[PDB]
């Protein structure tokens, strides 16, 4: 009950940033919507850095590393809102921009993923 | 903010029995649009037919001579809130 | 933009207690290529899909439940994080050819899951 | 549940002055393995150096002729719930 609280607490915090960032930003770049993209790299970004630091610190509560992987970089990050966009794009006859999508997600989510590992390696 | 609505609809080349349109496609992923057209005399039953997200033009074949047709053109598009919904209509009316 | 926000919360907590149970009771069995992270994504992959196809056809229904089914429930219930720090950990111990391999069956087998949900409802109507 | 310790940890082949070690992997994605070692009799600094994630032995080199050694190994390992952790050691005692 105390993990399901994180769980819930983490995740309304990230879902309700991906709500807000999408609807404000998706529809400025509909080829490769900007919203959904930041998002993921964001997340990216936060497990990278979660990755290198919860190392350190082996003897943190679980209650904090379950609240911000499992519930704020599961809430913010998103799998089926890029697919979506990917399947719309080829039903669109847009293959070239499909293609782009799935690059630019993967290449930079373990790009920013890297970057997050690597920054507190090198702090620490 | 963002207008799903397609502009500058128009007749870019006329013979008696058909029609080239052509439209400026809206900034939004347009899965395929929607070309209605019949009659302005409104005892006529309304035609559509679809065409591909990626052309921005049509023919309309099979009309009459010297006959006023009223010619209307919607998308069927993916957005983030509404994922795949219709558009609100263009519309112009052209003589053969 | 209150009602609004409770679909998206109630949506997401379904979710993402969903994936929580699933990835911890799961993922372990199969370490190269984590069952319960995989099956969360493709599950999510096939409601989105069946949402695309259904909604169009009741266009005027409520955007309550649009928001709570897409934003909250499918955005809740999917990860791109997790996807990422597998494929980064695989790829830090040498294991390249399972990192590849993970990359490949999350997005073809994503969108392959999205394609079924959609189809399935429009041949259906 | 599963365990991230390393199973049957052994001397496989031994000169006076080196020692090839070999250990079973466990069950989770290992990134790299630890080797441990220095002279039982605790007046001796223990040295430490990593191996990868798809190797299971490693050659220890440089020990002293008739002397007992303890030599242990653990993992850096990715689970879901910890992420990057260390494991629990697994040792043996191993007389040159
Ligand atoms: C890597 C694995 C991915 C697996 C998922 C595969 C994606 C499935 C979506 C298929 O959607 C199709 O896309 C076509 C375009 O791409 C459309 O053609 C439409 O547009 C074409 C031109 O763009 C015309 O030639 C067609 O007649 C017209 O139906 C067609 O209707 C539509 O159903
Ligand atoms: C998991 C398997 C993944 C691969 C599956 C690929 C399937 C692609 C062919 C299916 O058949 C298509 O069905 C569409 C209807 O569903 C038709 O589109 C027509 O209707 C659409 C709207 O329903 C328009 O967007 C199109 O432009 C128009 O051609 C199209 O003619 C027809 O060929
Ligand atoms: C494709 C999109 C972008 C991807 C993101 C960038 C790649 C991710 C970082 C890789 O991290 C490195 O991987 C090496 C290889 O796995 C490891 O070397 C380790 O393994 C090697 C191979 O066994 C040994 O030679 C080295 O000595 C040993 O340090 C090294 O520790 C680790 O920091
Ligand atoms: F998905
Ligand atoms: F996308
Ligand atoms: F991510
Ligand atoms: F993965
Ligand atoms: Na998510």
């Amino acid at each position: 009950i105390k993990s399901l609280f994180a769980v819930i607490i983490g995740g309304s915090v990230g879902c309700t940033l991906r709500w807000l960032l999408s609807t404000k930003f998706n529809s400025l770049f509909p080829n490769l919507p900007p919203g959904t993209l930041v998002v993921n790299l964001l997340a990216g970004l936060i497990i990278g850095t979660a990755l290198a630091y919860f190392l350190r610190q082996p003897h943190l509560d679980p209650f904090w590393k379950l609240m911000i992987t499992t519930g704020l970089c599961g809430g913010l990050s998103t799998y089926s809102t890029f697919s979506v966009e990917v399947f719309a794009l080829l039903q669109a006859g847009n293959y070239i921009w499909a293609l782009t999508s799935v690059l630019v997600h993967v290449i930079g989510s373990l790009i920013m993923t890297a970057l997050g590992f690597f920054i507190i390696t090198i702090l620490f | 903010s963002v207008s799903s609505v397609p502009t500058k609809l128009e007749v870019v080349a006329a013979t008696p029995t058909s029609l080239l349109i052509s439209w400026d496609a809206p900034a939004v992923t347009v899965v395929h649009y929607v070309i209605t057209y019949g009659e302005t005399g409104g005892n006529s039953p309304v035609q559509e037919f679809t065409v591909p997200g990626s052309k921005s033009t049509a023919t309309i074949s099979g009309l009459k001579p010297g006959v006023d047709y009223t010619i209307t053109v919607y998308t069927m598009y993916y957005s983030y809130s509404d994922l795949y919904s219709y558009s609100s209509p263009i519309s112009i009316n052209y003589r053969t």
